């Protein structure tokens, strides 16, 4: 079965009626792929099981060892949490002709010329692309997601929140910037404490930071440019 | 430079 | 050295008003040691029509840009000005302009990558999509990696139905599909000819919109 050892997940349609999603997902199950209703979520650990404090960047949960592929399909990109999941560990958002294509070529074609922009950035006033590391295939997903240093990687960062309703979308941030191999450490407040940036929601942090201080847009800012925006 |  | 030592420039639009400015990042360029051509990339690769006549084989570098290790277009957003399509068809980077500042800020070339613009808009698929740019490998000139390229209509042969005001937009197709690797005939007419597919002006046979989408999803979008 072509998908034999490919995930997929499904974002959007971003437009209305875009693609027949109920659809492709039958297509593909319907050839050996497998397809991820909550995203990709279920490749990695649960950074908040697990612990709490400093929480250490993402890790390849073992079952991803058996497949090889990944993709999120969409119509187009957006900011939807399936895109930006994708866009935070390096797995091709592609337009949805190229499971159609594959059929057609009875085979797993390559994605590329189905790799739809990574987003638009409000600092550049610009859509972006997306650069994603090949996949070789004599790594699983496993093997290549663990390898994966994220374009944040090695930076701390401090999140400053007063686990439920809003929290949930303050989390998301946190996963993210996990998810882009930063060490995020959460904390009531900043104190004097050591750290690269400060991640508050919106705005505030008093305080002398020193740091400095930023806000979750800077993160899908770095989500969409896969770069340290702040260097 | 066109635009198309 | 001066940063912009071996880099070649093109600079195209801005496509929005006062989105970024182009005299003044020009000069910056040039200030630090950079080529920026004014007319795109054309001058890196021969004249296919220099003597059109048989007829024609795709584009090669011209030994010029031994000289040079990296080219950019910079735009403020992809377009499809024919500067841009001209880097999409070559497979050089069209990047946003605060690459430039960037490098400035590294004191050095940095890796255009979080600087490179979508392709563009397909509207085949109705979306935008991504760039896919083969490396600077920096110890292979422009002419190295430029000749070395493979298009993605590499090898597909092509016949094209039509040197004078409107044909100058014709040509420039004709230039592209060059550009992509494939291999380009003009005929008045089509009659018995061997092709792989047909490009007529408007609108087997297609036409250059096609072209377009194969410059921006890079692949040949018949197969
Ligand atoms: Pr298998
Ligand atoms: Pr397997
Ligand atoms: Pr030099
Ligand atoms: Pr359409």
């Amino acid at each position: 079965l072509i998908f034999d050892d490919c995930v997929f997940a499904f974002s959007g349609p971003v437009h209305e009626d875009a693609y027949d999603r109920s659809a492709l997902e039958t297509v593909v199950q319907d050839h050996g792929g497998l397809v991820l209703d909550t995203g990709l979520r279920p490749l990695f650990n649960d950074p908040f099981k697990s612990k709490q404090k400093k929480l250490r960047h993402l890790k390849p949960q073992k079952r991803s060892k058996s497949w090889n592929q990944a993709f999120v399909v969409s119509d187009t990109f957006s900011r939807k949490v399936k895109y930006l999941e994708a866009l935070a560990f390096n797995i091709p958002c592609v337009h949805p002709q190229f499971i159609k294509q594959c059929l057609k070529m009875n085979r797993v074609v390559d994605f590329s010329p189905y790799l739809l922009a990574s987003g638009y950035s409000h600092r550049l006033d610009c859509t972006l692309s997306q650069r994603i590391e090949p996949f070789d295939t004599t790594d699983s997903l496993y093997d290549r997601l663990l390898a994966r240093k994220g374009p944040l990687f090695g930076k701390k960062i401090l999140f400053i929140i007063p686990n439920t309703e809003q929290g949930q979308k303050a989390l998301a941030h946190v996963y993210h910037a996990l998810a882009l191999g930063a060490d995020v450490e959460i904390r009531p407040n900043v104190a004097h404490l050591e750290c690269d940036l400060i991640l508050t929601m919106d705005g505030n942090i008093v305080d002398e930071t020193n740091c400095p201080v930023v806000d979750p847009e800077w993160i899908v800012e770095c989500l969409i440019s896969q770069s340290d925006i702040s260097t | 430079s066109q635009e198309l």
